[PDB]
RNA sequence: AACAGUGGUAGGAGAGCGUUCUAAGGGCUGUGAAGCCAGACCGGAAGGACUGGUGGAGCGCUUAGAAGUGAGAAUGCCGGU
RNA sequence: UAUCCUUGGGAGUCAGACUGCGAGUGAUAAGAUCCGUAGUCGAAAGGGAAACAGCCCAGACCGCCAGCUAAGGUCCCAAAG
RNA sequence: GACCGAUAGUGAACCAGUACCGUGAGGGAAAGGUGAAAAGCACCCCGGAAGGGGAGUGAAAGAGAUCCUGAAACCGUGUGCCUACAAGUAGUCAGAGCCCGUUAACGGGUGAUGGCGUGCCUUUUGUAGAAUGAACCGGCGAGUUACGAUCUCGUGCAAGGUU
């Protein structure tokens, strides 16, 4: 089979979770159509890594790109970045610029 | 004697009573000072007479 | 010398958590909330070990009573006849018979019924 | 005006059930094949209803 | 099938059956006769007056063990009381023959 | 180590007439058999009972001035939503439900209690639609 | 101690009004940096016994050595050199394959220069005898001169 | 062996478990140490082993000794989530 | 029937509650207050009293799927007439 | 050195009295570990890059620049069993069905259904308590030391013991 990863990308993981919960277990071409047509911030990232995956398969494994399926696809919360918003009255509020590790695995039928 | 068969005379040695080290000991949560009062405090007491 | 205490605490708490499997979420995931259920489970277990003796007794008795009512008797009247006879077997045996070998139960009940007269 | 208790994972997930995305209403581009929104233009074919812009 | 009284308790038995009971003085391959017997059952029946005469039940041991553990834990809720205690109740494994 | 039944059941169908009977002393038996305490193969958690039919529910009896003075209260979850119905008008308009109420009350509570209630099937008159089940009569010990 | 540690001083925050806990310093033991409560402190673990007892002790252990026959008398240790090969050869001839203690009267410096490079071997005069060395070294070599010395002072 | 007994706060007494270090003696370890994760093992308790996996270099056992010696709570401190 | 006395080491306790009985203050009121006396709780689980610290019965080393009873109960909830 | 071993030990193992705070005196941190050795990833692809997948180096790349191990909280993916007429300090005991097969022993995981059952700590006459405290996990964190007195136990010597 084949794998692709996008490690340490500034985006919240839940949002990516939504976008790939759409496509978990689908053919690659229709999945690309989903990501191209759905209006979310994470679809370009996800189609990017997916396209890299199928490239890895075709180049390093020769697994007949059209005959492919998302075996699995998931997101892992990566290292956040800490920030502070100066709220009223000298108090600050902690801000969690999240980060995600996207992972996709592609196989045949 | 030999350093790897040492032993004392019985009754010469004892284990010291630690406190604040659980309730199975019977000296937990108070170290035998009971509950509140001038005798239960740090530096707590009075002059002897 | 100085003493940290790194491994002991972890080991003990993990032992507790392994005891606390199957509990609802945090009560298997977290140490202390699980501890205070495990402990509670210990008291409940002590209690239930002694309630078994009280529950199976009831069950046996109900079974015996049903069988005696179809034989034409009450539990109380039956067991009085049996103790009066010498048939002090026990209620668990009587129940097992009343389920499996009801003819033997009838034999015994007929003995007691006769000796009530 | 605050949570009297912390919300558990189970109810958190039960709430987030409906929090999800439906797919689009999708169709092909009959001109050059690829997929497309219903009643909308094929960005790559640049076509719609058998007509190019 | 017979009935017996062994350990302040009672057992229903069939021949060739395997049973676990209280501890005994056997030595893991010895034989035993239960004589506090009653309700020979299964066939032509004989009931104990308190007990049916003779009609013993032979058997032999296969194990003299101590069962799975239980950790009775007991705490009075406040008051800082605990008792943690293990228990392996001994037992004796037996195979039956010759109800009489 | 006795038996504890499971899917080894044979639920018969019984029939009971109520031409002159006191519903309490009747119900205290029908519920017992719905629970299965008339059987040696009883277990508390399996519903070993037996199906029951009741006929001529209208024709039950009572003692004393209950028809005039016995009151079935019932509250909604609205304020002042208390309602009351005398045993008499219950008997006339619908005795099915008052029998059901008594028996439900003296049944156990919980899913199992409800499921053994579901075996009950009360009918005004003497019609008994459940011919197909080939039931039999059950006289009352009391 | 919390006094010896640097800083502290100021009440880090007022006693009241905050939701935080009462605290008097950032160096009290609760804290990360913190001052230790009791801990260690320099001292001496030394104590002295009475003379009768200590001499009884050394007598006792010597008695034990002569009992179990890990004692050897050897008059006239004489080394033309200060070498270790000779000493080890001597010990081999005496079947001494383990730790050992060697005793003189007046500090044969040849014997001391030798016998120290060997790990398990130690050398001392009669005046410098211990119980601990005796116990530890498993076997004892003495000159009869040193014997007369120890037995006349004892 | 027999007999009797064994609820328990404050609290008194006694038995022990375990951690770090040291001494001695006897050992393990690149053919895989400690540590970490699993496991349906053992012990009356504290607790202790065994097997497998990770890891990739130090560590147990016995008898004694000495202690910064055991944490579930302080609107505890720090960090993380 | 076995606990009594002395000496010595070490403590904790000095906010008590209800119930029954005898008294006071009170209004012969208080889950009141203050005394005496006995008990229970405190420091005591278990069964009943629906639930229910102080009431009734009764005192827990541990196990057993054995039995006899107390209080209280035996038409169904709920074992037993 | 019967002293610490990166929350310890100097405040400070690293460009620290630094950064930072304060008008000012003054206050005052955090932050160690590639590998034996850079041999630190030629080259091919995806991609605008970042970041990946291969290849190669290396004993090891799951070692790849927060670079030894790498726990828990927390976050997710997949799946064996259960679950949409049921009220329950969330378990315990009994227990069917289903799925597995152990440090091989009256085994393991789930658990329909029945019964019993108002959390932990403190403080209280008494707390499930609508009294207090804890969001959770991890780490740190509290009766010690010197000197002296006294009692017990032990040892040695004893009308003599001791420096």
């Amino acid at each position: 089979q084949a794998k692709a990863v996008a490690r340490t990308v500034r985006i919240a993981p839940r949002k990516a979770r939504l976008v790939m919960d759409l496509i978990r277990g689908k053919q690659v071409g229709e999945a690309v159509s989903i990501l191209n047509l759905t209006p979310r911030a994470a679809s370009p990232i996800i189609e990017k890594v997916l396209k890299s995956a199928i490239a890895n398969a075709e180049h390093n494994y020769e697994m007949d790109a059209n005959n492919l399926v998302i075996s699995q696809a998931f997101v892992d919360e990566g290292p956040t970045l800490k920030r502070f918003r100066p709220r009223a009255m000298g108090r600050a509020s902690q801000i969690n610029k999240r980060t995600s590790h996207i992972t996709i695995v592609v196989s045949e039928k | 004697m030999k350093l790897h068969e040492l032993k004392p005379s019985e009754g010469s040695r004892k284990t010291r009573n630690r406190v604040g080290r659980g309730i199975g000991s019977g000296n937990g949560k108070t170290a035998g000072k009971g509950h509140k009062g001038q005798n239960a405090r740090s530096g707590g007491g009075v002059r002897p007479g | 010398p100085r003493v940290k205490g790194g491994t002991v605490t972890r080991k003990r708490r993990k032992k507790v958590l392994k005891l606390a499997k199957g509990y609802f979420g945090s009560k298997h995931t977290l140490y202390k909330v699980a501890n205070q259920q495990v402990m509670k489970s210990g008291n409940y277990a002590f209690r239930d070990r002694r309630q078994k003796k009280r529950d199976f007794r009831k069950l046996w008795i109900t079974r015996i009573n049903a069988a005696a009512r179809m034989n034409g008797l009450s539990y109380s009247r039956l067991m009085h006849g049996l103790k009066l006879s010498g048939i002090e077997v026990n209620r668990k045996m009587l129940a097992d018979l009343a389920v499996n070998d009801l003819t033997a139960f009838n034999q015994l009940a007929d003995a007691a019924k006769a000796q009530l007269n | 005006a605050v949570p009297f208790r912390r919300t558990s994972k189970m109810k958190k997930r039960l709430r987030r059930t409906h929090f999800k995305l439906n797919v689009p209403g999708m169709t092909e581009c009959p001109s050059c094949g690829e997929m497309k929104l219903s009643h909308r233009v094929c960005k790559a074919c640049g076509s719609y209803n058998g007509k190019d812009i | 099938y017979a009935i017996i009284k062994t350990g302040g308790k009672q057992i229903k038995v069939e021949e060739g059956q395997t049973v676990y009971i209280e501890k005994l003085a056997a030595e893991a391959g010895e034989t035993v006769t239960f004589e506090d017997v009653l309700f020979v059952g299964g066939d032509n029946v004989k009931v104990g007056n308190p007990t049916v005469e003779g009609a013993t039940v032979t058997a032999k041991v296969e194990k003299q063990g101590r069962a799975k553990k239980i950790t009775v834990f007991r705490y009075k809720p406040k008051k800082n009381v605990h008792k943690k205690q293990g228990h392996r109740q001994p037992y004796t494994k037996v195979t039956i023959e010759k109800i009489n | 180590t006795p038996m504890a039944n499971a899917s080894t059941i044979e639920r018969k169908w019984l029939v009971v007439d109520a031409a002159g009977k006191t519903l309490g002393r009747l119900s205290s038996e029908v519920a017992a058999i719905l629970r299965g305490k008339h059987k040696p193969t009883y277990t508390p958690h399996v519903d070993t009972g037996d199906h029951v039919i009741i006929i001529n529910a209208e024709k039950i009896e009572l003692t004393g001035k209950k028809l005039t003075d016995k009151i079935y209260y019932r509250h909604t979850q609205h304020p002042g939503g208390l309602k009351s119905r005398t045993a008499l008008e219950m008997r006339t308009n619908y005795p099915e439900k008052m029998l059901e109420l008594a028996i439900k009350g003296m049944l156990p509570k919980g899913s199992l209690g409800r499921q053994m209630f579901k075996k009950l099937n009360v009918y005004r008159g003497s019609e008994h639609p459940h011919e197909a089940q080939k039931p039999e009569v059950y006289e009352l010990r009391g | 101690n919390r006094s010896e540690v640097r800083g502290g001083g100021r009440k880090p925050w007022r006693q009241k009004g905050t939701g935080r806990a009462r605290q008097g310093s950032i160096r009290s033991p609760q804290w990360r940096g913190g001052g230790v409560v009791f801990g260690p402190t320099p001292r001496s673990y030394s104590y002295k016994l009475p003379k009768k007892v200590r001499r009884l002790a050394i007598k006792s252990v010597l008695s034990s050595k002569v009992i179990d026959n890990n004692i050897i008398v050897l008059e006239d240790l004489t080394l033309d050199t200060a070498k270790t090969k000779e000493m080890a050869a001597i010990l081999k001839g005496l079947s001494v394959e383990k730790k050992a203690l060697i005793v003189t009267a007046d500090a044969n410096e040849a014997v001391a220069l030798s016998a120290r490079n060997i790990p398990g071997v130690t050398v001392v005069e009669a005046n410098g005898i211990n119980v601990l060395d005796v116990v530890n070294h498993e076997k004892l070599l003495i000159t009869k001169a040193a014997v007369e010395k120890v037995e006349e002072v004892l």
